[PDB]
């Protein structure tokens, strides 16, 4: 159809490179990560009436996915440029370091509002309890809650994968062996996220720091995810995960 | 690291 | 006089004006140090406690003191009010004993002029935080921030929109967005050589938030191992 | 409740 006209027709300047890497970092976000659109959901009733201590059932799920989407953000990681231009050791760092914080995130892109629910890599879909009884216990209510309050940003994939990419790729990290080298992958990623909300969002100006500051939100809650593995760890009959425990250690 | 270190240089 | 720009110099000269009325310089302070358990790590020494607890306890008073000079503040509901400065308390103590760090002694210096030594803030009830507190005072005075950019990261901490059980944080939100805005004009002021200084200096947030839950467990701890109560505002402010 | 607070803030 026609595109009727409208406005002062927004100008931008001329941003090849920080295109592509925007172009290759929405990829590989998408590539790494399905989106709710495209999952087909299903449901279990395992103690959907109410809280638990723990549904040792869904954990074993929860527990399972979980362990899938550390090997996703690995690979979403390895395709970020320059990310396996680092050291072994520093790479390891910054995924122990950032691991919980993007799944938080993640997890909370496959929140759908009006039914109180979360939905997984394969489409498993729990509501706020049995999210709670899976393995979130006290902190449901504060993931759920991040979740609302993301809401209003209406991220889409390229902002949330540069958000990802900007968590992991973190100078800031104790430990790294070349800490300067990863502040110059992160500039463009901040960058380049800038100038993506400028152009999707002309009309709201504080997006930028509005959406940086999430991070912040993300590192509150991550911080206390130590505190639950411990707690998980004395539930649970045998192991953690072995993959788990080493993005936990 | 076993895990990782397999899955980064893999 | 552009409007916009003459607004945000007026919140930022009175965001700084707040923090430095409400929170002494480290150039402004008497130091003067004791010999308290300063040589070995102990578990807890009740003296050092004591003291530590008593200067903390007055600058949370400073601290909400500086709350009531932020524009809007007052404005928000009682509750939320209550809600936005215990959730920040602990933020805000954290960046503030960070601008009192002296590297080369490896001191930091309370509000009376205390000065106590890494051992010494152990033993005073950091405990196993230490290290990770002064670690961040190390990673924050190359930046060198001054008493504006100090108080707009204090204020931005405290007037925080994603805070649990608010009952306007839209409000509260809106009334950041200034903040913000306000930090990133005058940094790209004070900084001009230096590009991404909005989002690092910003992002140091990210840290202390984490220190801060980290505090909050700490008093969890702490409280086993006082024999006593805390200060009747430390218990408020960490409920 | 603690007191405290309340009293700082009508301060
Ligand atoms: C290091 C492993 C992090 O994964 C998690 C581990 C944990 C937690 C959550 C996650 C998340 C956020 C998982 C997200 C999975 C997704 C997004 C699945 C999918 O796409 O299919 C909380 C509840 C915080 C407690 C601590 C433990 C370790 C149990
Ligand atoms: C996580 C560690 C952070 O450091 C702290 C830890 C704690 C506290 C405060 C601080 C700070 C930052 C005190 C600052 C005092 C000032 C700034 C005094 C002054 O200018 O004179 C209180 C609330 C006293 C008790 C609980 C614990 C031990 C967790």
């Amino acid at each position: 159809g026609l595109v009727p006209r409208g406005s002062h027709m927004e100008s931008y300047e001329m941003t090849a490179e920080l295109d592509d890497l925007t172009e290759k970092i929405r990829k590989a976000h998408q590539e790494t990560f399905p989106s709710l659109c495209q999952l087909g959901k299903y449901t279990t009733n395992s103690s959907a009436d109410h809280r638990v201590r723990l549904d040792l059932g869904l954990w074993d799920k929860f527990s399972e996915l979980a362990t899938k989407c550390i090997i996703k953000i690995v690979e979403f990681a390895k395709r970020l440029p320059g990310f396996t231009g680092l050291t072994i050791a520093d790479q390891i760092t910054l995924l122990k370091a950032a691991c919980l914080d993007i799944l938080i995130l993640r997890i909370c892109t496959r929140y759908t509002p009006e039914q109180d629910t979360m939905t997984f890599s394969d489409g498993l879909t729990l509501n706020r309890t049995q999210m709670h009884n899976a393995g979130f216990g006290p902190l449901t209510d504060l993931v759920f809650t991040f979740a609302n309050q993301l809401l209003p940003l209406e991220m889409d994939d390229t902002e949330t994968g540069l958000l990802s990419a900007i968590c992991l790729i973190c100078g800031d990290r104790q430990d790294l062996e070349e800490p300067t080298k990863v502040d110059k992958l992160q500039e463009p990623l901040l960058e380049a996220l800038k100038i993506y909300i400028r152009k999707r969002r002309p009309s709201k100006p504080h997006m930028f720091p509005k959406i940086l500051m999430k991070i912040t939100d993300l590192r509150s809650i991550s911080a206390k995810g130590a505190e639950r593995v411990i707690t998980l760890k004395m539930e649970i009959p045998g192991s953690m995960p072995p993959l788990i425990q080493e993005m936990m250690e | 690291h076993k895990i990782l270190h397999r899955l980064l240089q893999e």
